[PDB]
């Protein structure tokens, strides 16, 4: 079996405007095999109401998933996505940057 | 759009000591998912995942349920057959993926058909473009290929791909017309991010586009910056549209050498963007 | 419209 490490993007659906409700996305792609754990974090803590898309895969057979939750960004709050996969020594935490 | 696809994707993963393999299948028209089946789910039914597929009546849901369940059972068998073919133990977990479906042009005619398997992420067997023979990747797959030749599987699949598949795709495009036929062009803009006194990042943005297919590239003095461009994978916004960006690191004062180029089916003509402070 | 598969 050949393994592939997840690519991770954390981003909002709409351009972030403090105080206005939005959606926070963590898109994980290019991984194999398919078992994976994904958490969205608010200031280091697990967000509860988090949905995700049905497992599918790309032309090279690697898998992708979208994790998402409604949220209202502010100046202070820090958001991140934490991903664990067999290819990772430890979970990878990717911080939300509103310009990426 | 100028052409359309219907694709089903399935993933079977064995769970040694934890019961039968997990089986997940999803159906797509272009980049829009419209059905799913998950062996973990209580319903044990094909379930809708787009509004327009709920136009289908009870016969559809019964028939599609029967078909995807037959597939799940055959792929559990196939995971077991692969263990024998590869002399692998019953202790290890393995994955079997299948993709099938068809492409049709905007005139409504068949363009291409697919029927292919991967085992543990590697190509196993695939129907070739002319739909008459098989690409089998290794020794094990030749055994399957011989069996599929004897049983005329390529003809069976050709008939499905040029018939039922095409007919299904056409119907879905009809029922989901208001959303499936859209070619929404990207909204584009550029941002500038100083890295230091010597360098800054230019990032070209494409937002709110459908379908997902897009080409976003940087040029410097009219030359492609293939090996210096950071290019993220096209990503879902969650509302039916997609996003992408491309960025280059540019020396200070050299921003006007750089242009961003956007090709998308919804664009009247390809775009060229320049940094405009 | 779903298709079908064969045994390995
Ligand atoms: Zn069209
Ligand atoms: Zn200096």
């Amino acid at each position: 079996a050949i393994q592939r490490t997840p690519k991770i993007q954390v981003y909002s659906r709409h351009p972030a405007e403090n105080g206005k409700s939005n959606f926070l996305n963590c898109y994980v792609s290019g991984f194999h095999p398919s078992d994976i754990e994904v958490d969205l974090l608010k200031n280091g803590e697990r967000i509860e109401k988090v949905e995700h898309s049905d497992l599918s895969f790309s032309k090279d057979w690697s898998f992708y998933l979208l994790y998402y939750t409604e949220f209202t960004p502010t100046e202070k709050d820090e958001y991140a996505c934490r991903v664990n996969h067999v290819t990772l020594s430890q979970p990878k935490i990717v911080k939300w940057d509103r310009d990426m | 759009a100028g052409s359309h696809s219907m694709r089903y994707f399935s993933t079977s993963v064995s769970r040694p000591g934890r019961g039968e393999p997990r089986f997940i299948a999803v159906g797509y028209v272009d980049d829009t998912q419209f059905v799913r089946f998950d062996s973990d789910a209580a319903s044990q039914r094909m379930e809708p995942r787009a509004p327009w597929i709920e136009q289908e009546g009870p016969e559809y849901w019964d028939e599609e349920t029967g078909k995807v369940k037959a597939h799940s059972q055959t792929d559990r068998e196939n995971l077991r057959i692969a263990l024998r073919y590869y002399n692998q133990s019953e202790a290890g977990s393995h994955t079997l993926q299948m993709m099938f479906g068809c492409d049709v042009g905007s005139d409504g005619r068949f363009l291409r058909g697919y029927h292919q398997y991967a085992y543990d992420g590697k190509d196993y067997i695939a129907l070739k473009e002319d739909l008459r023979s098989w690409t089998a990747a290794d020794m094990a797959a030749q055994i399957t290929k011989r069996k599929w030749e004897a049983a005329h599987v390529a003809e069976q699949q050709r008939a499905y791909l040029e018939g039922t598949c095409v007919d299904g795709l056409r119907r879905y495009l009809e029922n989901g017309k208001e959303t499936l036929q859209r070619t929404d062009p990207p909204k584009t803009h550029m941002t500038h991010h100083p890295i230091s006194d010597h360098e800054a990042t230019l990032r070209c943005w494409a937002l709110g586009f459908y379908p997902a297919e897009i080409t976003l590239t940087w040029q410097r003095d009219g030359e492609d910056q293939t090996q210096d461009t950071e290019l993220v994978e096209t990503r879902p916004a969650g509302d039916g549209t997609f996003q992408k960006w491309a960025a280059v690191v540019v020396p200070s004062g050299e921003e006007q050498r750089y242009t961003c180029h956007v090709q998308h089916e919804g664009l009247p003509k390809p775009l060229t963007l320049r940094w405009e402070p | 419209r779903y298709g079908f598969v064969a045994n390995f």
